[PDB]
């Protein structure tokens, strides 16, 4: 994918500023009530439960680990792609679906902040590393 | 289909959200035509088509002039709808995939003005109400 | 929704390939299973899923069986097709995403066997007649 | 993306066994018919219409290109990429759907020689175009 200098700060400025332990656990839960099938994944009220907590703050450090490797982004979740794919038994659509979670939480944190060029950049970010999660 | 808890649910929210839907209107159509520039075509009539323009500021009152009576009409939007989809399909001939998109943007909008208000439970059913609204609006497409 | 044209055109239609419906299911079942693999874990209870296996052929039975009962209750999918939804959300919970991926398949099957029957008009219609049929089944998960 | 011997033995057997002044423009004639809106492309009947099966015919000549440089596929199409986009104003979503037409199509002369795994091939090189075309 093409970056451009603008984008790199955006996003950069977005998870220096971002709280993981607030936005993790936010983002899955919303997912978990919203998009009901995807609890099959969490087998053992949803807002509540620590090992939700748990998995939604994993899921930022696991993009936070794309935010530092912008250039090589396939390479950095093939491992990451193989526990999903082949152990834990993800649909792919599930990522996506997370995806719009974890910009709705964000959304609301950011309030007026959260510009349409900022969206721009977050969305656009969130869609490479889903296509390399949904890829293996 | 909604349930009654979602009619309730929508209806409640829309109680607090609707003195502002003006404002969501414009962002959201700002947003999307920024953030999904393949939808700038259909508004390439307009003079200015950026955030602050004065036609988007104004199609935003009417785009959420449809949601509004969406709402009015959600015990049937499929028919409360009509009209609005037969005008899309045929007289703007607007493809269809786009209204996934606008209903992102305007959740995302409605995020942003009222976060404390937009709760996981608020969600589930105004995106059950909005997927209906699309849906009532692709009716006339084939 | 289905129009009194769409829902003859599917009648006619399944008036015409409902006997080989046994056969449409194996191939469609396991067409699915291979040219999409993430959809293999719902059956991996079954010692042999692959395409000749018998249990993908006898799953393929009352898949079709599942079509044949959705044409005879046409007029009203969502009631009509209740009792599958219920099944596969909450017993089998069937990620809804892949009910396209089985239309798709089916619609694929269907060429390979009556390409004479199946026109481009038959088509239009067996294809809103299943989305209809994903939709209903969709009907309980939220 | 990742390409099996097998996979560009089957994409390249598929294309040469195949007459593009039949498949063409049915697989066009039916995805307008089929998905109503896309017809608005060509306002400037439809199964007998010479302007559409020209086109199909261009269409199958595309994809030909890609079968020609299948370790190069996002660069191949660039050009086409913002043709139907900066002018032809295309939706991205009307690929996906002439995708499955031309599946559809020509799962209707190979008959049952269209196998599960020929069928696997084809949509994955489909996919990969798709992506290179609605990307720009
Ligand atoms: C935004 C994309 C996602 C990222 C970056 C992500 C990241 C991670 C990471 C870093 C782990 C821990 C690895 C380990 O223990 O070796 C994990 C585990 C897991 N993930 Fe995800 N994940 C994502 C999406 C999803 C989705 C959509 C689901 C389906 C709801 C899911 C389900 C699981 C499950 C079931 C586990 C094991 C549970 C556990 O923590 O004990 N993940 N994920
Ligand atoms: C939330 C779903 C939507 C609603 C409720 C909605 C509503 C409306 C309404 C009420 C009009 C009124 C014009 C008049 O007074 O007759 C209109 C016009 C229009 N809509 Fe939509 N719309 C929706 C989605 C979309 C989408 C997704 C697009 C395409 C990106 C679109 C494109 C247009 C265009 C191009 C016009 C004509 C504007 C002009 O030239 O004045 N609409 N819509
Ligand atoms: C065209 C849409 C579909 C129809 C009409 C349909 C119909 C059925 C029927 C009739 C049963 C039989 C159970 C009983 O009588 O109690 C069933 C079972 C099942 N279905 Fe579906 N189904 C559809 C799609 C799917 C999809 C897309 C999946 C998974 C990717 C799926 C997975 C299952 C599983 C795993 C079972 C249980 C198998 C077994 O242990 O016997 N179904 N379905
Ligand atoms: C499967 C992907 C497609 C391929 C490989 C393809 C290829 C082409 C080519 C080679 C041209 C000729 C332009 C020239 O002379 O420079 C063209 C033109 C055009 N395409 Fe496509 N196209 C594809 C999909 C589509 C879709 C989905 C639409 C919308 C239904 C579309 C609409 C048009 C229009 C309106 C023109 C200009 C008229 C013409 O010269 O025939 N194309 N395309």
């Amino acid at each position: 994918v093409e970056w451009t200098d603008k984008e790199r700060s955006i996003i950069s400025d977005i998870f220096s500023h971002m709280d993981y332990d607030d936005i993790g656990p936010k983002a899955l839960s919303r997912c978990l009530i919203v998009y009901p099938w995807t609890q099959r994944h969490f087998s053992g009220a949803i807002i509540g439960n620590a090992n939700v907590a748990a998995h939604g703050i994993k899921v930022l450090h696991g993009l936070d680990r794309g935010v530092k490797n912008m250039d090589n982004i396939a390479a950095t979740y093939a491992d990451l792609s193989t526990l999903h794919s082949e152990k834990l038994h993800v649909d792919p659509d599930n990522f996506k679906l997370l995806s719009d979670c974890i910009t709705i939480v964000l959304a609301a944190k950011m309030g007026h902040a959260f510009t349409a060029e900022t969206q721009g950049a977050f969305q656009k970010f969130l869609a490479v590393v889903v296509s390399a999660l949904g890829k293996q | 289909s909604l349930s009654d808890k979602d009619k309730a649910a929508v209806r409640a929210l829309w109680s607090k959200i609707g003195k502002s839907a003006d404002a969501i209107g414009n962002d959201a159509l700002s947003r999307m035509i920024v953030v999904y520039p393949q939808t700038k075509t259909y508004f390439s009539h307009w003079p200015d088509v950026t955030p602050g323009s004065p036609h988007i500021k104004a199609h935003g009152k009417k785009v959420m002039g449809g949601i509004a009576l969406a709402v009015s009409k959600i015990d049937d939007l499929k028919t409360g709808l009509m009209e609005l989809s037969e005008q899309h399909a045929y007289k703007l001939r607007v493809d269809p995939a786009n209204f996934k998109i606008l209903n992102h943007c305007i959740l995302v909008v409605i995020s942003t003005m009222f976060p404390k208000e937009f709760t996981p439970e608020a969600h589930v059913s105004l995106d059950k109400f909005l997927s209906g609204v699309a849906l009532a609006l692709a009716e006339r497409y084939r």
